[PDB]
């Protein structure tokens, strides 16, 4: 009864340590992202710096390229911060392979033909350059969802030399009214979370929509 | 007149830089690329008088090109955001004759450029710490 | 020996979990600096911001005034890009009361006396916040044993309603000439560091030289 | 004219806020404070047309001075960084007539400060996310 009451008193103490193991394996991956980011912020801090010290060069002998700079720099500084408050609010970053899937059953639920032939997966990019690239991908079909009036959808993820790029057409009709990229929207959020990351947006309304969502590899 | 190549990943710095060295008297930039391979490239068709250069960009880095251009009597200047572990050793390794941080001021980057085409060599202390 | 070969695979793995569980405590205490850092980045970004847009408004009102707006925009990315530069280094923080405890043996060491009335300790500030006063007043000390020719050294750390307050003074001679805050040096990286944090740092050189490392509190 | 009442904690982000401001032709800072308690010590006194109120201040927080100023007739617009658990809810429930991002550019402050004047009451969406 002394053994018996003492084994149970190390199998409460080894549940807190090999579960509690599986409580601290989450900081190892916020580490990794939150590394992510201050990588990028140091490319942006030094942007910032850069940029007003060339406006502040430009105040006498060009003003309104001054003025220019500075809407830029004011931009940077708010996207930046739009990541930090991301990161402060521990939201979950999804991973690329099941964003992938949520799509297809989001687009099969509104009856549209998902097309995907599937090629080698992405490799060298960071947790956080995937973590966008999933939310660009989520809001592209969102959109398509909602507004494009489409039969099929073609997603492409291809790794590339030097960048990871995803395509995503649809067949429907493009319903944007000419500042296509308002204030709080999908469209202007995705452009500033890619240019952030040095990636890019493109969008081709000719047949259709195409979205070319584009963000560079690491080292 | 002094010719600069600049080779920066970033495309909202790259214009920066280029702006900002461009509005010296005598300085002209001949040449801008975004990965270290724009900056073999062009060194080893055109061969400007300096090559202000990244470290950490996609393709070829800064340092992998500054290896490739060690006998080709280019002032390369090196610039970099981040100290890190290895980034001084290889980059006296390959003979740079500048190692500076990205964000230091345009008056010091200009002094740097001056300095390096006078022979002299012009190393961070921040980028040698621990 | 099978049960003895087993109890030893078992001793094997509860030592990989036991003490890796010592190693992933390390990142739980660098998940609280990073989360400092990221809200006091978000203060920066903000006055970064705002301050590009204070500058855009006066290059034609007031060019001159645009100008110093934006070598202190320069001088805030820089600064805030100095602190993004120590936590990617993983250089260590030290805690107020371990560098209390190295300063009396640095300045015991050079024969000067160690005065210290000791009183409430800090409790209200971050542990960044607590981090740079401790650079700060060990940056303090290095400067007395160097310069000053002091024979005694009085450290006060007082805990104020809103903020936290380190003087530390010398009875030697104030060795510096005109510009004593010169680039990459201890006051003008103390004054930085501590501007960072909205602190603040006074030197009174009449009757020595005394400086007093101010810093706020949270919440 | 609109009277202005700052209370911000950081020093050089209540400087600009305070020239921003004052820029207008229509709006004059009349007073400025650092923590929550100047801003209870001046509208009580002073009595301003808008209060414009930083969240997390040493001392006494914007809004713990909001909860103090309930019954005052001071239209309060509070500003934030980070949107944290609890803040939208304690900002509702003080009766605040603004809730907004600090970083907003001054256009949309300067905007919500007419808006508020007008008696409407303006919040930001990025606040209230999740
Ligand atoms: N794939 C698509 N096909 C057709 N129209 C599309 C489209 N993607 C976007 N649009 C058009 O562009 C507009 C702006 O798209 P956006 O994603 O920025 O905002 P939204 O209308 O979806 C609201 P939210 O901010 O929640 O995304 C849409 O309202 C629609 O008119
Ligand atoms: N407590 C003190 N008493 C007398 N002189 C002092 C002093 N603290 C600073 N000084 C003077 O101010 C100068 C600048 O001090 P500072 O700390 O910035 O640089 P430093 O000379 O100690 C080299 P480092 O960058 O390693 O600190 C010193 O060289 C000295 O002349
Ligand atoms: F990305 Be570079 F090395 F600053
Ligand atoms: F610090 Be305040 F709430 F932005
Ligand atoms: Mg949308
Ligand atoms: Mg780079
Ligand atoms: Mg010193
Ligand atoms: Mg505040």
């Amino acid at each position: 009864i002394k053994l018996r009451k003492e084994i149970e008193r190390l199998e409460e103490k080894l549940e807190d340590a090999n579960e509690r193991i599986a409580e601290l394996v989450k900081l190892e991956e916020r580490q990794r992202i939150a590394r992510d980011l201050h990588d990028t912020l140091g490319q942006k801090l030094s942007l910032i710096g850069l940029k007003s010290d060339l406006a502040r060069k430009l105040i006498y002998k060009d003003p309104e390229q001054a003025a220019r700079e500075l809407k830029s720099v004011q931009q940077t500084a708010r996207t930046s911060l739009n990541e930090v408050r991301k990161i402060v609010s521990s939201m979950k970053g999804i991973r690329l392979k099941d964003e992938l899937i949520n799509i297809k059953q989001i687009l099969e639920a509104a009856d549209i033909m998902f097309i995907y032939e599937e090629e080698k997966w992405p490799e060298n990019i960071s947790l956080l350059n995937e973590n966008i690239l999933s939310m660009c991908l989520k809001e592209a079909v969102t959109n398509v969802v909602k507004h494009s009036q489409a039969k099929t959808c073609r997603v492409d993820i291809q790794q590339l030399w030097k960048e990871v790029v995803i395509t995503v057409s649809d067949d429907g009709t493009f319903k944007g009214e000419e500042n296509s990229f308002s204030k709080g929207h999908g469209l202007l959020g995705m452009r500033e979370r890619l240019e952030f990351a040095n990636g890019s947006l493109h969008i081709d309304t000719e047949n259709g929509t195409k979205l070319t969502m584009a963000i560079p590899n690491n080292s | 007149m002094i010719s600069i190549f600049i080779a920066e990943d970033q495309q909202m710095l790259l214009g920066a830089l280029g702006s900002l060295l461009n509005l010296e008297d005598d300085m002209e930039v001949v040449g801008k690329g975004t990965t270290g391979q724009d900056a073999v490239d062009f060194v080893k068709k055109r061969q400007p008088d300096v090559c202000i250069m990244d470290i950490e960009m996609p393709g070829k880095t800064g340092l992998e090109a500054a290896e490739e251009l060690k006998d080709t009597g280019c002032k390369i200047i090196i610039l970099t955001t981040f100290a890190r572990p290895g980034y001084f050793q290889r980059a006296i390794k390959a003979g740079v004759k500048g190692y500076l941080l990205k964000d230091s001021p345009s008056e010091e980057l200009a002094n740097a450029i001056r300095s390096v085409m006078n022979g002299k060599r012009i190393y961070a202390p921040e980028l040698m710490e621990d």
